[PDB]
RNA sequence: AAAUUUUUUAAAAUUUUUUUUUUUUUUUGCUGAAACUAGCCUCCAUGAAGAAGGAAUCGCGAGUAAUCGUAGAUCAUUAGCGC
């Protein structure tokens, strides 16, 4: 398939770079990944009414459980409009938890986005694009300045 | 203190709470 | 201290062994011990008994001399050789 | 039935760079058939080239002499790795490995390195008889490699045992 | 609509006001919106909020020399919040109860168009007003 | 009330009996005399005194 | 079933210690407004919430009554995660059976049996254990208020075979209830209505002076049953220290006395020999103590999340919050007053992917 | 949950109400006199009253000065041996 | 070996009680030759000021302040607050 460049590097005082890709396998299942802190995630879609959504193995409301970062998790999902007909599977890596969650909701905008082209931004027609979606795919690379080599000083 | 001597944080604090490790 | 090994005292027990030459505590309870003790390190524990010993402590200038009773037994001589910051 | 396994530590990158280049031509000029009137070869799809990062720490400094508590500066040790990988199944072959990193000197550059290997085993026969399938390939030797005059072409070499 | 998860959202993040989790604060404010029905309905939340704080709405701020300037609303929210807050936690350290029933007791009485909010708002209304 | 898994202590020598579930492996080191040999010697005879259970 | 996924309101009267201030009984009566808010703690979160008692009646307690009315399984496991259909659908069970008049024993927060109250030692040894006041009075309280009338009106049936043993109602109600200095005598007199509710259920001795007559249904329902299992708040100073050096010998589960008595599901006693004698063990046979207990996620005190039960039992899940008692529980609360407004297609699925079946949070969501 | 006594401290408390049978969440206004006879003869069971131990500690240090020792100068100069504004004396 | 312990004036806990041999894993104040001054650890007990700080003023506008740990150095151990 035809797919390009989609990356952003848009942050402040330090740059980013998540190389990879979203696409969709021949199982009919897509696989995107995403990270927003340097703590990192993946997702793999599959159409389906099975066990509907999961990050690291677990049912979701145990692992997350804040009811706000719950809904951080849900954001692009509640923003699409396409709830429930996906079984989500999904990884994650590192940092602490809405960071997690925040992360997890790009990746999963990714996923959603090669299901749907219009719906989130892509690299399908020379990265750009624009639907409701299209604004939380390029992920928000800012991370921690680094602890100052100097002093408090006062 | 941060409740140094008795408590479940402030022995983090004093460095108790992680066991220290058997070295030298 | 207690656990494996409580007591340090070895220089002061050479002086003690050269005070025992006819009784450690007044054997022949005690008498005061005219002979006087002085003794060159402060580090030393206090052991039982070692009651009416003029110990000679050093404090870095000179000897102190100061005769020991019957509460200070369990102490470390050193608590005795003070620098004298008073005021 | 020998594997070999050589791990590369250096400071610049060129150096462990043409070091992972020369031996893997040492590699495949040792396995090589330069005829083919014999006819056994490994390349099973174990082989590999894997590259490796680094263990990121900074070792910080004053910059000045004295009082200069302002003064900081930043410094910085680098290692950089690879792993070369490798089995083949005859000896004289190996010893023409280890005796080709015995004359080829690298500069700056640490070679250490892992034979795990097959070599048979007698037991007392009690255990034998009384024996009468897992894997249990258990020695892993340890080895030295300081303060007696190497830069460290260490050798390491763990065993795998046999005895059916 | 989507001002209502603004104005909300500013008074989370407002709320937060010393470092700790957001959630913390998240869950006091929700709190207060909780206590505001207990209260409210005892002797319409939503509402009651949305009336309270387009009732604090500073539209032509002053900068002092007295010199009026115009406002870009969302900052006039903004200052709305704040005031608010500032006046809770008087109200707070005087009760000194918990902070969910403070801002829950002012934002029924900013709604009413009445307290130190409403006060030190409308001064400043007709104060932009007089050095003109 | 908290500790690493991996203990990784010291202060100590051992024989290290251990196991690896990845690839179904038990593995034994050498800790005791100098050469490796003497080494091999002594992992040998835990061996066949391994094989007395 | 043409109630399915709809509210109905609870009969209160049926239920004595359900909602009212539970501990306070044999205390001080406290300063108002500090009451030790025990009693059926999420349906005291339901009262505050909706002003009400009412219900969602999920099919999941459709088959909970089925299955306790059929006596196909006495003996039943209820565990899910925290609070989510679990003392909902406990009580729910307990007031159904209570409008099929049954008699019924309820524990409300079986912390409340290992939380507090002046207590005893009784006894030396490993059958020595350990009693509480106030818990097991507190039971007694609320089992008298619940059946008085039921209660007065069974005697004192004699023990099936111990009677061997020794010789090689009300009124033990009442004499529990009459002391606060002799605190074996009211944990004994607790678990001997425990054996004499379970002798009745057996069917093992019916009255010579009663009628042809079906006596009363005995069902025990535990809501957070682990507390039964994890550590507990009582210590002791152990034997060897100072009291000055007085670290706690925390004291357990199996240590205490009553709760000890009270673990149903690992009790024999609901799988009767004789009531495997004289009911057969049939369809026809329904004989035993029908027992169910429901524990949470979320322990006050470290019992374990799980049940590692040895003795054979039935286990059934509680299923969250389907899609649409969601629609129809956000309906509700647009009717109680706790909402303001109705819920969209897209709300109602947007709170039932975020609290993923939690019902008390789906509760705190419902303003939003 | 006598938290509550002020002669001794917070574990020895919750140990002597342990030691007669109280156990947490129960009040002062809970407790009825029996087990206050029972609690104060496990008081002369325990030590007492910590300043009947503040005596105790007078004569304790007080015997730490009677010693020429530099502590009890300490103790008569308020010095810290690790607010001089309170001082066992 | 076995079907015993504990209450009131009728009950309760076990089918495991009482003997011998066993046995682990932690535990030991720690580290140092020596911890009084003058280390540090653990546990008791006594429980100070302090209820947000004037005049005056400093620092810093996004993953920042603040708050929270974490690990590295020198180091036998001592950094709890220093870096």
């Amino acid at each position: 398939s035809g797919e390009a460049g989609s990356g952003l590097a848009f942050p402040a005082t330090s740059t980013s770079p998540e190389p990879a890709g979203p696409h969709i396998d021949l199982t009919g299942v897509t696989h995107a990944r995403g990270k927003r802190k340097a703590s990192a995630a993946s997702v793999q879609l599959v159409p389906a009414g099975g066990a509907g959504i999961t990050v690291n193995g677990v049912p979701l409301s145990s692992y997350f459980r804040d009811p706000a970062c719950r809904e951080k998790v849900l954001a692009p999902l509640a923003l699409a409009g396409a709830e429930t007909a996906y079984d989500v599977a999904a990884r994650v890596k590192g940092g602490g938890m809405m960071g997690q969650a925040q992360a997890i909701a790009t990746a999963l905008a990714r996923a959603l986005c090669v299901q749907q082209p219009s719906l989130g931004a892509t690299a399908g027609d020379g990265g750009n694009g624009e639907g409701p979606l299209a604004a939380m795919t390029r992920w928000d690379g800012r991370v921690v300045e680094r602890q100052k080599p100097g002093q408090a000083g006062s | 203190g941060k409740g140094d001597n008795r408590t479940r944080r402030g022995k983090i604090f004093r460095g108790t709470y992680r066991e220290q490790l058997p070295s030298h | 201290s207690t656990w494996k090994g409580p007591y340090v005292a070895v220089s002061l027990l050479q002086e003690v062994v050269a005070l025992a030459r006819k009784h450690p505590n007044w054997w022949n309870i005690g008498q005061k011990a005219p002979e006087v003790i002085n003794t060159y390190s402060r580090a030393s524990v206090i052991l039982p008994d070692f009651i009416a010993c003029r110990f000679g402590v050093h404090n870095g200038k000179s000897f102190v001399g100061m005769e020991v009773q019957e509460a200070m037994v369990g102490h470390r001589l050193g608590e005795f050789a003070p620098t004298k910051a008073t005021v | 039935a020998y594997s070999v396994e050589i791990a590369v530590q250096g400071f610049e990158k060129r150096y462990v760079d043409m070091a992972c280049n020369t031996l893997g031509d040492i590699i495949i000029l040792a396995f090589a058939p330069k005829s083919y009137a014999a006819l056994n070869l490994a390349f099973g799809p174990e082989r590999r080239d894997v590259r490796l990062p680094w263990r990121r720490t900074r070792i910080t400094l004053i910059r000045g002499p004295h009082i200069d508590k302002t003064g900081m500066e930043q410094f910085e040790r680098r290692e950089y790795k690879s792993v070369l990988t490798a089995a083949t199944n005859c000896p004289q072959e190996l010893a023409r490995l280890l005796e080709a990193v015995k004359l080829y000197q690298f500069t700056g550059v640490q070679i250490k390195m892992q034979l795990a290997s097959a070599q048979r085993v007698d037991l007392p026969a009690d255990v034998s008889a009384l024996l009468r399938x897992x894997x249990x390939x258990x020695x892993x030797x340890x080895x030295x490699x300081x303060x007696x005059x190497x830069x460290x072409x260490x050798x390491x070499x763990x065993x795998x045992x046999x005895x059916x | 609509x989507x001002x209502x998860x603004x104005x909300x959202x500013x008074x989370x993040x407002x709320x937060x006001x010393x470092x700790x989790x957001x959630x913390x604060x998240x869950x006091x404010x929700x709190x207060x919106x909780x206590x505001x029905x207990x209260x409210x309905x005892x002797x319409d939340v939503l509402e009651v909020l949305m009336r309270a704080v387009d009732n604090c709405k500073p539209l032509m701020k002053v900068i002092q020399s007295y010199q009026p300037r115009p406002l870009n609303p969302d900052q006039s929210t903004n200052f709305a919040v704040k005031w608010i807050l500032q006046a809770a936690q008087k109200r707070r350290a005087g009760a000194k109860a918990s902070m969910a029933e403070a801002l829950a007791v002012e934002l029924l009485l900013a709604a009413q168009r009445k307290g130190g909010a409403r006060a030190r708002r409308d001064e400043v209304h007709k104060l932009a007003l007089d050095n003109r | 009330a908290a500790r690493a898994a991996a203990n990784a202590a010291a202060y100590p020598v051992d024989v290290e009996h251990s196991f690896c579930r990845r690839t179904r492996t038990a593995a034994l080191s050498t800790a005791r005399y100098g050469s490796r040999e003497a080494n091999r010697k002594l992992l040998l005879e835990h061996y066949n005194e391994l094989l007395r259970a | 079933p043409a109630h399915l996924r709809s509210y109905y309101p609870l009969n209160l009267a049926l239920l004595p210690e359900a909602a009212r201030g539970s501990a306070g009984a044999f205390y001080t009566p406290r300063d108002p407004g500090h009451e030790r808010r025990g009693g059926c703690k999420a349906l005291q979160q339901e009262m505050e919430a909706t002003g009400r008692a009412s219900i969602l009646y999920r099919p999941i307690m459709a088959a909970l009554n089925g299955a306790v009315a059929a006596g196909q399984q006495p003996r039943l496991l209820l565990t899910g995660p925290a609070g989510c259909g679990k003392s909902l659908a406990l009580l729910g069970l307990v007031e159904w059976a209570r409008q099929q008049g049954w008699l019924v024993v309820y524990v409300p927060s079986c912390l409340a049996l290992v939380r507090g109250g002046y207590f005893a030692r009784r006894g030396r040894g490993a059958a020595g254990g350990w009693d509480t006041l106030t818990s097991a009075q507190q039971l007694l309280k609320g089992v008298m208020d619940a059946h008085g009338p039921l209660l007065q009106s069974l005697p004192v049936l004699p023990v099936p075979g111990r009677a061997a043993r020794r010789q090689q109602l009300q009124d033990v109600a009442l004499r529990g209830l009459s002391s606060d200095d002799n605190a074996q005598l009211a944990v004994d007199s607790a678990l001997q209505l425990i054996r004499q509710l379970q002798l009745l259920g057996s069917g093992a001795a019916q009255p010579p002076d009663s009628q042809p007559g079906q006596p009363p249904r005995v069902l025990f329902a535990l809501d957070d049953y682990n507390y039964l299992y994890g550590p507990t708040d009582y210590g002791v100073q152990p034997p060897s220290a100072s009291p000055l050096q007085g670290r706690r010998r925390v004291l357990d589960a199996g240590e205490l006395i009553l709760a000890r008595g009270l673990r149903l599901l690992e009790s024999e006693l609901g799988t009767n020999p004789v009531a495997a004698a004289a009911a057969g063990g049939g369809a026809g046979g329904v004989g035993g103590a029908v027992v169910v207990a429901a524990t949470t996620a979320t322990p006050a005190l470290p019992a374990p999340r799980s049940l590692a039960l040895e003795v054979p039992h039935t286990v059934v899940e509680v299923p969250g919050f389907d899609e649409a008692e969601t629609a129809a529980a956000l309906a509700h609360y647009a009717a109680t007053g706790a909402a303001t407004r109705a819920a969209s297609a897209a709300e109602a699925r947007h709170l039932f992917a975020l609290t993923g079946g939690n019902g008390r949070e789906l509760r705190a969501k419902a303003g939003a | 949950a006598l938290a509550r006594v002020f002669g001794l401290g917070k574990s020895t408390s919750l140990a002597v109400s342990e030691a007669c049978g109280i156990s947490k969440d129960l009040k002062v206004k809970d407790v009825k006199d029996s087990y206050i006879q029972k609690v104060t003869a496990y008081i002369e069971a325990n030590f007492v009253t910590g300043d009947t131990l503040k005596r105790q500690v007078r004569e304790n240090v007080l015997e730490e000065v009677a010693i020429n020792s530099r502590r009890g100068v300490r103790h008569t100069l308020g010095l810290p041996v690790s607010a001089r504004k309170l001082r066992p004396l």
